[PDB]
């Protein structure tokens, strides 16, 4: 089956370079053209350029002419995009897309997920996880404050509580991210049984479990 | 290079209703291509070659245009149709997109379930105090949060966040945070979360006291 797989999220200091990769598999590499698209979080899509393996033909969106370099390995069926002299407005989610070489009656039929590049001088910071207990249907939650790199992972009881959960998008309080999550469960369920929100901030490799306890 | 201008980005439609999005172009174009994108997910191809309908798409969708004004039409709206739809051009260089129109499910207006939370004993021990206030499951999206401590409006230090529309019941939810110093919090007594929504003729209040 056709699958395009891209490198994981990145965090680089301004000025340095980054090499984003798009790995193809399940189809002949030298028959389709790989496009690259940038989507600044929130805003709309923007094209950067295409690359055709085989001929090695490139054609940059002429805005990103000095920003981006398109190369390819071909032995691993992998297209590369390097961005150099990074600044704050390069922080965006970057897609790769596939299109047939000689068609016209085709479209960008397969995409390869996002890669969220973050350009900042902020230091990588683990999160502080605080439980939130109240004081017929009982709402709980935990607060995840004071982390930077992004993203984080919040489950409840290792994923045993799925429905009735609301994990909210992060925001920058100063120059650190803050996130909140909630779970609502029957009064018969809690505090008579354990409730433990599970947080994971992979950029610092932390993995935290906080039991929600009623107050005194 | 052509600039692609889309119709109302915030569009609301209930199931059954017929929807129409339009993509306007600065210069004439041969064909138009539409894409769909879900909450932080890879955009998939929806309609290509102006009106061909890509692979995966129900026939309730339809493309049209053939000029400088193109359009995407849903004959019968369904719940799995809430998303943001982009229009792409292939004719000139460079390749450009529209800004996107975010389609939304219009349903019966629901009022929020409000919950307020005092700071944890952990946060105080590290010298910090955050009063969280959850507003879960409501429609429509528009809502204002008003904080009150000792019966007066705390203007700054507020922090809002919204989840997107629920795939099940199509409602929204909102987390409001209020971060104080451990010392400033251990001074006032009543902490009120006053929420204003279009459903109710009065704000929904949830408050608590430190002396508990």
């Amino acid at each position: 089956k056709v699958q395009l797989q891209q490198s994981g999220a990145e965090l680089v200091k301004p000025g340095a370079s980054v090499k984003l990769s798009c790995k193809a598999s399940g189809y002949t590499f030298t028959e389709y053209i790989i496009h690259w698209v940038k989507q600044k979080s929130g805003q709309g899509l923007e094209w950067i350029g295409w690359f055709y393996p085989g001929s090695g033909n490139i054609k940059y969106n002429e805005k990103f002419k000095d920003k981006a370099t398109l190369t390819a390995d071909k032995s691993s069926s992998t297209v590369y995009m390097e961005l150099s002299r990074l600044t704050s407005e390069d922080s965006a989610v970057y897609f790769c897309a596939r299109h047939e070489d000689r068609n016209y009656y085709s479209y960008w039929d397969y995409w390869g997920q996002g890669t969220t590049l973050t350009v900042s001088s902020a230091k990588t910071t683990p999160p502080s996880v605080y439980p939130l207990a109240p004081g017929s249907m009982v709402t709980l939650g935990c607060l995840v404050k004071g982390y930077f790199p992004e993203p984080v992972t919040v489950t409840w009881n290792s994923g045993s509580l799925s429905s009735g959960v609301h994990t909210f998008p992060a925001v920058l309080q100063s120059d650190l991210y803050t996130l909140s999550s909630s779970v609502t469960v029957p009064s018969s369920t809690w505090p008579s049984e354990t409730v433990t929100c599970n947080v994971a901030h992979p950029a610092s490799s932390t993995k935290v479990d906080k039991k929600i306890v009623p107050r005194d | 290079q052509i600039v692609l201008t889309q119709s109302p980005a915030l569009m609301s439609a209930s199931p059954g209703e017929k929807v129409t999005m339009t993509c306007s172009a600065s210069s004439s174009v041969s064909n138009m291509y539409w894409y769909q994108q879900k909450p932080r997910s890879s955009p998939k191809p929806w309609i290509y070659l102006t009106s061909n309908l890509a692979s995966g798409v129900p026939a309730r969708f339809s493309g049209s245009g053939s000029g400088t004004s193109y359009s995407l039409t849903i004959s019968s709206m369904e719940a799995e149709d809430a998303a943001t739809y982009y229009c792409q051009q292939w004719s000139s260089n460079p390749l450009t997109f529209g800004a996107g129109t975010k389609l939304e499910l219009k349903r019966a207006d629901a009022a929020p379930t409000v919950s307020i939370f005092p700071p944890s004993s952990e946060q105080l021990t590290s010298g910090g105090a955050s009063v969280v206030c959850f507003l879960n499951n409501f429609y429509p999206k528009d809502i204002n949060v008003k904080w009150k401590i000792d019966g007066s409006e705390r203007q700054n230090g507020v922090l809002n966040s919204w989840t997107d529309q629920d795939s099940k019941d199509s409602t929204y939810s909102m987390s409001s945070t209020l971060t104080l110093t451990k010392d400033e919090y251990e001074r006032h007594n009543s902490y009120t979360c006053e929420a204003t929504h279009k459903t109710s003729t009065s704000p929904i209040v949830k408050s608590f006291n430190r002396n508990e």
